[PDB]
């Protein structure tokens, strides 16, 4: 049982980046799926989660209209779209298996490391 | 939001000492859907906890976590070297989970 998310990496402001998390080890179209995000130094923060397909989706406030997750369960894998952005978007994103009444979140990958950044100058 | 709130935000302890940390709701939980999570520092968090009471396959005894409606507790009996971390409390009781602020054992 295993995740492994990918797609992260060092992108300017107004960017954007497409993460993906590959399931491994159980029945992925039976999981709800979500992302959780860790900026530098702070606490975990829900991004986002999808249904069986399902599809039903949430976001939070913070990513609204600018984020927008996606399963394909014939590759066993969740999407992340990250368009649009910003320096605040900073962080190691993790995707879950939320297993409700079952685990909650019983199953994280290694986290990606988004980081969004001018480079200090433009401020 | 269900706000979790998570005191002390720091303690240090001893080695063979009880932990004894606080997650408060600021609303009550339904099912008691509320988890904790442990995370040393470079890793992703690891399941503990969770339906308030559950430990996870593989965690030891020494961790166990209590409570209902707004007031939860995580309890580490007696801590080893390894137990040093962070831990956060985490509410899937609604359509926008949340978490809380984490609290640092040293």
């Amino acid at each position: 049982v295993q995740l492994v998310e990918s797609g992260g990496g060092l992108v300017q402001p107004g960017g954007s980046l497409r993460l993906s998390c590959a399931a491994s080890g159980f029945t992925f179209r039976n999981s709800a799926m979500h992302w959780v995000r860790q900026a530098p130094g702070k606490g975990l923060e829900w991004v986002s989660s999808i249904w069986y397909s399902g599809s039903n989706t949430y976001y939070a406030d913070s990513v609204k209209g600018r984020f927008t997750i996606s399963r394909d369960n014939s590759k066993n894998t969740l999407y992340l779209q990250m368009n649009s952005l910003i320096a605040e978007d900073t962080a190691v994103y993790y995707c879950a298996r939320f297993a409700g009444g079952w685990g909650a979140y019983d199953v994280w990958g290694q986290g990606t490391l988004v980081t969004v950044s001018s480079g200090g100058g433009g401020s | 939001d269900i706000v979790l709130t998570q005191s002390p935000a720091t303690l240090s302890l001893s080695p063979g000492e009880r932990a004894t940390l606080s997650c408060r709701a600021s609303q009550s939980v339904s099912s008691n859907y509320l988890a904790w999570y442990q995370q040393k520092p470079g890793q992703a968090p690891r399941l503990l906890i969770y339906d308030s009471s559950s430990r996870a396959t593989g965690v030891p005894a020494r961790f166990s976590g209590s409570g209902s409606g707004t007031d939860f507790t995580l309890t580490i009996s007696s801590l080893e070297p390894e137990d040093f971390a962070v831990y956060y409390c985490h509410q899937y009781s609604d359509i926008s989970p949340t978490f809380g602020q984490g609290t640092k054992v040293e």
